[PDB]
């Protein structure tokens, strides 16, 4: 069976602003099989209480998801996504990366 | 809204 | 302008850990605004957009129904899939479906849709003219066969030509605030040195709805799409969309480069630069 390993996307529903409540996104998609393990991470600790969209996916079949969760960003606070799916060997982790 | 009707392949 | 209503749904088997897992969205446009999930507690079509909303329990009764009935008939197509594929019943398959139709700005049907995907690649898909189909390989002409005996693209015709069209007009007025509305995109451009002779222009787009737009860069008026990276257009969790567009231009050159953005929610389409 073919396989096809997720795309990933970390970032935030509106532009950072330190002490003003947020959403943290991480967006996975372009991937088969659709079983997917996804983590968002504060400071490298899973973050409880992530919520993600229903399976659904793009015109070539490649399935997508949102995963997102609430958070107030700090200049201090480090955040990242931690994805595994089985064309990984290990999850790959993502960071998120403000200024780009 | 949906259709009613259906196959199996 | 052009709409479209698409049924997305997906099964999913997982051997040793109870039936498929059946999962169905419904969507206008890039809107979503129905989903069933059979892993849910006592699992009933649910909205998921406000001017869904006020269809009433009939309306719910009756999709929960389809989406029930929906989930049964694709158990039993991923268990005629690993005969027709000589497959062991030990592996996690995957059956994908999508229907629905689109319209133009006349509210006139454009296309229907009606196409199946086994294990991530295509299977069988009616075609455009709503009465034939295209089969993959000698397990969907099996299909095939059987659907042409059954006269099963005249029940799709049937649906596509009339349903499809007429509760897609009906959610288009009903949700009219939002979805025969288009926000456009809030840009604007970073840049980036890579090293002592080069630097990266990002040119941003976010906050547009519907998805799509064209990100693209220029050099003095000429597109450098062999040189852009564009990554995929992502969704920000409140309906709207986010794009970028990234070109690596040599240091000092800057002034040369024009990001260029379309979007159905723009007064007119913006010339963006660098601003030092």
């Amino acid at each position: 069976m073919i396989q096809r390993t997720p795309k990933i996307q970390v970032y935030s529903r509106h532009p950072a602003e330190n002490g003003k409540s947020n959403f943290l996104n991480c967006y996975v998609s372009g991937f088969h099989p659709s079983d997917i393990e996804v983590d968002l991470l504060k400071n490298g600790e899973r973050i409880e209480k992530v919520e993600h969209s229903d399976l659904s996916f793009s015109k070539d079949w490649s399935f997508y998801l949102l995963y997102y969760t609430e958070f107030t960003p700090t200049e201090k606070d480090e955040y990242a996504c931690r994805v595994n799916h089985v064309t990984l060997s290990q999850p790959k982790i993502v960071k998120w990366d403000r200024d780009m | 809204r949906r259709k009613w009707r259906r196959w199996h392949l | 302008g052009s709409h479209s209503m698409r049924y997305f749904h997906t099964s999913v088997s997982r051997p040793g850990r109870g039936e498929p897992r059946f999962i169905t969205v419904g969507y206008v446009d890039d809107t979503l605004f129905v989903r069933f999930d059979s892993d849910a507690a006592s699992p009933r079509e649910e909205p998921r957009a406000p001017w869904i909303e006020q269809e009433g329990p009939e309306y719910w009764d009756r999709e929960t129904q389809i989406c029930k009935a929906k989930a049964q008939t694709d158990r039993e197509s991923l268990r005629t899939l690993l005969r027709y594929y000589n497959q062991s019943e030990a592996g996690s398959h995957t059956l994908q479906n999508m229907y629905g139709c689109d319209v133009g700005p006349d509210g006139r049907l454009l296309r229907g849709y009606d196409q199946y995907a086994y294990d991530g690649k295509d299977y069988i898909a009616l075609n455009e003219d709503l009465s034939s189909w295209t089969a993959a390989d000698t397990a969907a002409q099996i299909t095939q066969r059987k659907w042409e005996a059954a006269r099963e693209a005249e029940q799709l015709r049937a649906y596509l030509e009339g349903e499809c069209v007429e509760w897609l007009r009906r959610y288009l007025e009903n949700g009219k605030e939002t979805l025969q509305r288009a926000d456009p995109p809030k840009t604007h451009v970073t840049h980036h040195p890579i090293s002592d002779h080069e630097a990266t222009l990002r040119c941003w787009a976010l906050g547009f709805y519907p998805g799509e737009i064209t990100l693209t860069w220029q050099r003095d008026g000429e597109d450098q799409t062999q040189d852009t990276e564009l990554v995929e257009t992502r969704p920000a969790g409140d309906r709207t969309f986010q794009k970028w567009a990234a070109v690596v231009v040599p240091s000092g050159e800057e002034q040369r480069y024009t990001c260029h953005v379309q979007h159905e929610g723009l007064p007119k389409p913006l010339t963006l630069r660098w601003e030092p």
